[PDB]
């Protein structure tokens, strides 16, 4: 009379499906989730700096558009461009728009410092009830719109050493008339000129007149140049007509920082992964949430789900 | 798996075994019963964990990088940036795919590993006092009371005490 010793292994009533290097479907006791396919639909406010750019684009941030004045001197780990933002100043445009709000974006600062220029016999401050400044008309509070003294424009011709041991930045911009009559009634000259120029490099941009689509009031524009000068270089502007003058420098850094489009709101919790979405969990390798992302995140795949089998093949009863 | 004893040789799992992955079942004069083995299961556990845990190491953060949507046609430059990121895309959701395949081929594996593991050391533990009945269970022959199965279970088992009383009833 003996006795029998039996060797086996669990199983559950309910296994879960994954896939291997044979199998299509095979059934395991468990697996786990790899694929971060969800979102909060809010965008935590930590560990990030996460500035809401609300009606202001990044750009009118740094131009200066009235309505984006609370933005001066701010700083971002990530700038969040809302569908709602607007424009409300001059028309502008900005060859190679992408690349100027690129590099600020990744500067991560609106960081400002006027500086001393000397505008010899020009009308400054100009400003446009298109650019409403309280009640009466105003301007981009960084640029300095010069206009004719008396009667006359001179050649405008002036330096600005960089004699700090950092980067700066500048912004200015060209007018653009719709008439011949507006240009020579700004300007005197009937054809100006802007060159900026460094030791390095040189932009030299012509004017053109003639009437583009009525914006805010104006068939006129305003085309956005951007200068940097490095430690030990200078920035020399030369202009008989149509400058839109800096009236300082945009200080640079390099780091973590960039910028986003989301509709996203703002919450008070703590997320190292930001998506347009929405902030996501990273505790998954993959997301099926968005490509575009920004922070400690799971790498983007197209499958919705990936099963990481944690148990032995279910063999049930 | 490649061991041939989950899905194998052992016809089937124990839904009834919660308190392990492993373990025995016996019937003997003093009645039936059931007890996880706790090293086996302890094994599987303990790598299952290690490549859990490899897998699900954050490996990226990434700050600024390129734009992914675009407002305007703008053609070549938008063109390459697009194709750049599919071709991203497509390259880390391949490696997904093949990553979890080959993690649960292996899983799988490991797990039936595990078990037949478990039954050769039983075997050789047993020596000439049991036979393999081919369906992961033991003939023993001779009396093994509950401080006997105990023993086998808990690695005490001397299979010299029982050799004698097992050989006469196995040659007949
Ligand atoms: C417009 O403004 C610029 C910037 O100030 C003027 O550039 C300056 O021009 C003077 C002479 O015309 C340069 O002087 C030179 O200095 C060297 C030593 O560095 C000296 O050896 C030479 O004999 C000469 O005098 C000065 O360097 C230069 N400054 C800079 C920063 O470039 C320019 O003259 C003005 N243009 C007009 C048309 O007035
Ligand atoms: C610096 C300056 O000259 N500002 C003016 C401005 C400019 O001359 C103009 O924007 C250049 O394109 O014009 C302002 O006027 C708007 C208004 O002007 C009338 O002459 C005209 O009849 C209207 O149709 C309309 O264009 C302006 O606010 O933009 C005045 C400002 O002082
Ligand atoms: C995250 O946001 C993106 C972008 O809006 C979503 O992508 C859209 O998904 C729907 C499917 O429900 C499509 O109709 C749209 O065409 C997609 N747009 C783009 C640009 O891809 C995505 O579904 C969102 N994901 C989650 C989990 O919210
Ligand atoms: C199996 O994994 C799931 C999560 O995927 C977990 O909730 C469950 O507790 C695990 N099973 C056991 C027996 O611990």
């Amino acid at each position: 009379p003996g006795a029998t010793l039996c060797l086996g292994h669990h199983a559950v009533p309910n296994g879960t499906l994954v896939k291997t290097i044979t199998d299509d479907q095979i059934e395991v006791t468990n697996a786990t989730e790899l694929v971060q396919s969800s979102s909060t639909g809010k965008i935590c406010n930590n560990p990030h700096r996460i500035l809401d750019g609300i009606d202001c684009t990044l750009i009118d941030a740094l131009l200066g558009d009235p309505h984006c004045d609370v933005f001066q001197n701010e700083t971002w780990d990530l700038f969040v461009e809302r569908s709602k933002a607007f424009s409300n100043c001059y028309p502008y445009d900005v060859p190679d728009y992408a690349s100027l709000r690129s590099l600020v974006a990744s500067s991560g600062t609106l960081e400002f410092i006027t500086e001393g220029f000397t505008w010899t016999g020009v009308t400054q401050n100009g400003g446009s009830n298109a650019c409403k400044r309280g009640p009466g008309s105003g301007f981009f509070s960084r640029l300095n719109w010069l206009t004719k003294s008396g009667s006359t424009y001179p050649v405008l011709n002036v330096t600005m050493p960089n004699n700090d041991n950092f980067d700066k930045l500048y912004i200015w911009g060209v007018h653009h008339p719709s008439t011949n009559q507006e240009q020579t009634s700004l300007y005197v000259q009937a054809s100006g000129r802007v060159t900026v120029s460094t030791r390095r490099s040189q932009q030299t941009i012509i004017p053109n007149i003639g009437s583009r689509p009525w914006v805010r009031q104006a068939s006129s524009r305003i085309s956005i140049y951007w200068t940097i000068v490095k430690p030990g270089d200078v920035l020399v502007i030369n202009s008989n007509g149509n400058l839109i003058a800096p009236r300082g420098y945009f200080k640079m850094r390099t780091g973590k920082s960039s910028i986003m489009r989301s509709d996203a709101p703002i919450d008070t919790c703590i997320s190292e992964c930001i998506t347009p979405n929405g902030s996501i969990p990273n505790d998954k390798p993959f997301q099926n949430v968005n490509k575009i992302t920004y922070g400690a995140c799971p790498k983007y795949v197209k499958q919705n789900t990936l099963k990481l089998a944690t148990g032995m093949r279910n063999v049930p009863e | 798996g490649l061991f041939g004893a989950i899905a194998g040789f052992i016809e089937n799992g124990w839904e009834g075994m919660i308190d392990g992955w492993y373990g025995f079942r016996h019937q003997n004069s003093e009645g039936t019963g059931q007890a996880a083995d706790l090293k086996s299961t302890q094994a599987a556990i303990d790598q299952i964990n290690g490549k859990l845990n490899r897998v699900i190491e954050k490996t990226n953060e990434k700050f600024h990088q390129i734009e992914k949507e675009f407002s305007e046609v703008e053609g070549r430059i938008q063109d390459l940036e697009k194709y750049v990121e599919d071709t991203k895309i497509d390259l880390w959701s391949y490696n997904a795919e093949l990553l979890v395949a080959l993690e649960n081929q292996h899983t799988i594996d490991l797990t039936d590993s595990e078990m037949n593991k478990l039954f050769e050391k039983t075997g050789r533990q047993l020596r000439e006092n049991a036979e393999d009945m081919g369906n992961g269970c033991f003939k023993i022959y001779h009396k093994c009371d509950n401080a006997c199965i105990e023993s086998i279970r808990n690695g005490t088992y001397d299979h010299d005490v029982y050799r004698d009383e097992a050989l006469n009833n196995r040659f007949q």
